[PDB]
């Protein structure tokens, strides 16, 4: 297996000037949180996830990230896409720091222009599909989206990908609720094809390991 | 010709990529009579023009000092020796509300007194962010980043000219982090990366066939 | 009280002058830096990244399908799959890539390139392709035996799944053509689609260097 | 007689400039200091 | 010391004259001037003596008015590198372009002075190119910085000085007069003799 | 025999930053290409040759110089002029780097002035005769044409001349088709004289040796 | 904040001032130099080259035949073949040479010269010539025995084929005359033309030095 | 100019008076033209 390390750095702890030492669970949060499978089809567009609000409703990590105030962690992403040997296609999986969803419209007035809702900017544990995957729903072309840490999931070579991504932020601590740090994007660059009689949809499974988590400022 | 030799490796650094004295803002002054406008403020934002915005949306984090050069002309072009006050308002300090208000006499707002016949004004502004670097792409939910910039004509009574100042910005000591692709769709707003769902412009102009060399 | 004279160049404001200025805030210390991963130092680190070329930039094409080279089995043999130029700073397939957008800010470039192909197709489908570089001065080759005499790689689908073609040298001052031919045929077993795609990517090398900076012209508004 | 040039920033009066000025009284020595108890050096001593 | 090539070329000489008008209805406003040292026929005869040359340049800009008086108006000089587009209007977007280095100087100021380095893709300049293949050094524009339009006509003189000059492959000095600017065309009829006539071969005239 | 070395330098190889190493034949191009003899008479004016397009139609050097893209070579010129001991006259043989043929006319308009054709600028393997040898057909007097590497062929002292000329160019590689590098000029400064009954014309023979040739960028 | 004063000479633009200027492009590195053969360092290397003098500059002469001294056999004996001056910066035979064109840019010159003759004629034809330098202050000699008392070389056609006459010293501040006389006769065998020519060339020496630069006046237009 | 590309000697009458041309290889099994 090939492991792509995001920007050549491993997630490590904070070396801050807070006397209240940030806690380290190490036990109930360093487990493989497995999201639901996405049903990739012929007319699919892609999917994106916002990470520090993907796991805010799930178990010990969600409870210890909602009831704290300061947050810092790295991630180990692992994406399986298990298809048969008669299907064909390609996926592009890539992480993007500060992935801002743009609004689609043709209005230039400030409070008249459209803006994405809460279920579009912060999808949750179920993700969200692209409307225009050619511009990443941000006005930025995906042809040069290989500048990010990325892998190709080609259905004739392998079926898995893995991305170890550290904490990328200007401040070493941040609220895990009011700020999504980075997003995951899977895009079917080459569409899915299959002869008649095969499975008409391929599942995509994602598991996440919160490496090196740190929480601060416990409150009700 | 046929360039066989190798080029230079100094014009591709980030510091050279950004450091150059470029025009960043244009401020109009009127100094009228009945309509007591008098002053003209200008908030500092490097995303004003669409030429440096495309170069600074290439990177996620940036850190730089700034040099501001103030070139003030009149309507026709002649420079009469009038005294001018430029004033830098730090982030958090209130903006001046009148031509003769108390925000101009405030001692903690650094001012520059320079004439029209003088060489143009030049100041340097350091890194004034509470974080470790600037960031234009903020994914989340929460005003001002660098400071406000005002200017008036120092006089007891009111003058009868309309000025026109150009704020030329140069960057220095720039550092960048986390590159990101270059935006191909046109702009619609100033603070938002909104593109148009209809009429998506292709990033490569069309040709006749795939089997040619057009 | 030293004597002095003022020479020409006095009281002028040169744009590209490297001259200090008096700081507005003295003694103001800024926020100390931390270790933010992913620091860039020069633009040559942004040119060396592989980037999908838009080789299918012709018309009657949707948004994404402009990034794919179509391959099928009802295409006879010894035919011409595709062809495209190798000139970053020019309108064409190299306009959607990153090295083309970077080399438009600068007016001179030099060095070698690298064009990497990747076959998006089924596992059970094999077949050969003839990728062929023709250096500048020559037109597009008309036959496959004319192309196999230039620079060529016979890349099959069974063993290799991603071939790479090095472009030896291109200057800024016709510029050379990369053709992609149908060596044998697209053979396919039953219960398998006989229609696949090829993603073409491209980047610079350590030889690639740029000179004379200038503003771009992708922006229309001001 | 050294050659020189005047750059932008000439003849301006910056507020926060750390620049010396010519003294009005030269050779005037002031009154020597004595030990007055209760000297403050920074405002962090007034915050605590 | 006065016979070295560096001394033979380094001296501040007049190389170009640019006329500005800044009119009303006829919105001319600006006045560009391409850089070519072959303009006058006095340095062209000295630089067609050598095949290859390599030098830096110093440009000095002396702007006068029609009558001669210098009123304190702001002026923008702009250097356009080879490849960058020329400005098309008095208030176009080529003036606000950041990569075109400008000089802001007044009429009452000392004259402007800039330095331009060796900007050729080859190792040396060459005026005599024997073969088949536009621009060499860069364009040079100038306008009057003002919101509205002024009512003066200027007249600038671009004085060029060379520095750090090196030469290669000397060649003879041209005796026939010139006919064009970029071509060494002489006249087939009326070939001027390179030595003025005397009466006899056996005298000392 | 006296050998004049052009500018005191020998033709040597390139010490460029091209990974594709330039080829070196050394076998079939380092042979004495002998041009046809020129029939020098009383009313003759002179001859000039443009070298990198003199040998573009002749044999291995022409084939390897037309189908390549980058070219660099020196030359060894050798000119015989065999006359009897009763003929008299003098020839001036000289090489000129970047010998630009001027146009003869009295027009000052840009696209109205005459310009030399393709058979005047690039004569080929048969050379071309001067129209005004006093100004070298360039407006430059031949009286001071001794600044170039040159010899005199005086019909009472010797009958041969030789010029070893290196590669003179600003760029170490150049196209051998679209740019003639330097020209050879033979001029009868003193005319030919002979009593009645002798041979009314003297032949001039030129042989060329392409010393230290380098080719690059092979194409169809 | 050092005190300073501005002296006269302030804000003036001197032509021949050796003063630096602010560069337009900072950090711009130019193209690196290569070894181009034939570099010149001073103009004394262009003065030391032999150059055909135009000694036949009289009228009724065509273009090229102005560079030749005619010699014939129906010229009696002890006659005067030719005569010319030895003053580079002046109208005459030294105007077509290179040292004359170079010494016109400068207003003072000094040093020795060298005038080299070369006989273009048949191999079987011999005969002597008397080349004679007469220093400044003297007029052109009238007889051959008056010339053989000054500076002279008796140069024959049989043994020597190219004589050289050194000019000892000429200043800028009549200037001295080089005469060429008919010592014996132009003897010639049958079946051989009795009409030949002499090419005269001239150059400077290591003693030749120039001072006070100035513009030339060969150009009429501006 | 087609002949000067094959094997050739430019033999003049002044210096040389007897040139010699070596024939590299001929077998028994058109045969080459001088």
């Amino acid at each position: 297996a090939n492991i792509v390390l995001a920007y050549g750095e491993w997630p490590e702890y904070c070396p801050a000037t807070a006397v209240d030492k940030p806690t380290r669970p190490d036990v109930s949060v360093n487990r493989f949180y497995t999201l639901d499978s996405k049903m990739w089809q012929e007319n699919s567009t892609g999917w994106y996830w916002k990470f520090p609000d993907v796991l805010n409703k799930t178990g010990v990590f969600g409870q210890n990230a909602q009831f704290h105030y300061l947050y810092r962690s790295g991630f180990c992403l692992h994406v399986q896409c298990n298809a048969s040997k008669f299907h064909q296609g390609a996926l592009l999986v890539a992480v993007i720091p500060e992935f801002v969803i743009a609004g689609r419209g043709s209005n230039t007035k400030p409070n008249e222009a459209p803006h994405p809702g809460f279920t579009t900017t912060f999808p949750g544990t179920t993700g969200a599909t692209f409307h225009d995957p050619y511009v990443l729903d941000s006005g930025v072309p995906l042809s040069q989206a290989l500048i990010y840490p990325h892998q190709w999931i080609n259905l004739r070579t392998n079926n898995c990908a893995t991305v170890i991504v550290p904490y990328i932020n200007a401040v070493p601590f941040d609220s895990a609720i009011n700020h999504s740090n980075f997003g995951l994007i899977v895009i079917p660059v080459s569409p899915l094809k299959y002869s008649s009689g095969a499975t008409t949809a391929i599942p995509i499974t994602i598991t996440i390991a919160p490496l090196n988590s740190e929480f601060g400022g416990l409150r009700q | 010709r046929c360039v066989v030799n190798r080029n230079g490796v100094l014009e591709t650094t980030i510091n050279h990529f950004f450091s150059r004295s470029g025009l960043v803002g244009v401020v109009n002054l009127t100094d009228g009579g009945t309509d007591t406008t008098g002053y003209a403020t200008w908030d500092i934002d490097i995303m004003g023009f669409v030429q440096l915005r495309r170069k600074c949306e290439m990177f996620t984090y940036m850190r730089f000092n700034a040099e501001f050069t103030f070139v003030t002309t009149t309507k026709n072009g002649e420079a009469r020796p009038y005294m001018l006050q430029y004033m830098y308002v730090p982030p958090g300090a209130p903006k001046p509300t009148g031509r003769d208000a108390f925000q101009w006499q405030t001692a903690t707002n650094p001012s520059v007194f320079v004439k029209l016949t003088d060489p143009p004004a030049q100041v340097s502004v350091p890194f004034m962010s509470p974080a470790s670097a600037y960031q234009w792409f903020y994914d989340g939910y929460p005003n001002n980043m660098m400071g406000t910039f005002a200017v008036r004509v120092v006089s007891r009574e009111a003058s009868q000219l309309k000025l026109q100042t150009r704020v030329y910005m140069k960057l220095k000591h720039v550092r960048a982090w986390v590159p990101r692709p270059i935006r191909s769709q046109p702009y619609l707003l100033k603070n938002f990366p909104n593109y148009d769902s209809s009429k998506i412009t292709n990033s490569a102009r069309d040709r006749s066939s795939i089997k040619q060399a057009n | 009280g030293i004597p002095a004279e003022l020479r020409p160049g006095t009281n002028q404001f040169l744009t590209t002058d490297d001259d200090t200025a008096a700081p507005i805030l003295p003694g103001f210390t800024p926020t100390p830096t931390i270790h933010i991963p992913g620091e860039v130092h020069s633009l040559l680190e942004l040119c060396r990244v592989e980037t999908i070329l838009e080789v299918n930039n012709t018309t009657e094409a949707t948004g994404l399908t402009r990034l794919l080279i179509p391959v099928s089995s009802q295409n006879k043999a010894d035919e011409l799959c595709a062809a495209f130029m190798v000139d970053p700073g020019r309108i064409g397939p190299w306009q959607s890539t990153l090295v083309g957008q970077i080399c438009r800010y600068y007016t001179q470039w030099s060095g070698s390139l690298k064009v990497t192909f990747m076959f998006t197709g089924s596992f059970m489908a094999t077949g050969k392709m003839l990728v062929a570089y023709s250096p500048p001065g020559s037109a597009q080759p008309a036959n496959r035996e004319t192309a196999m005499l230039g620079t060529h790689v016979i890349w099959d689908f069974g063993l290799q799944s991603s071939v790479s073609l090095v472009i030896p040298w291109i200057s800024n001052t016709t510029a050379g053509v990369v053709t992609l031919w149908y060596q044998t045929n697209y053979v396919v077993p039953p219960e398998t689609p006989g229609e696949a795609y090829i993603i073409a990517m491209g980047a610079a090398q350590d030889n690639f260097t740029l000179k004379i900076c200038k503003d771009t012209d992708e922006v229309t508004q001001q």
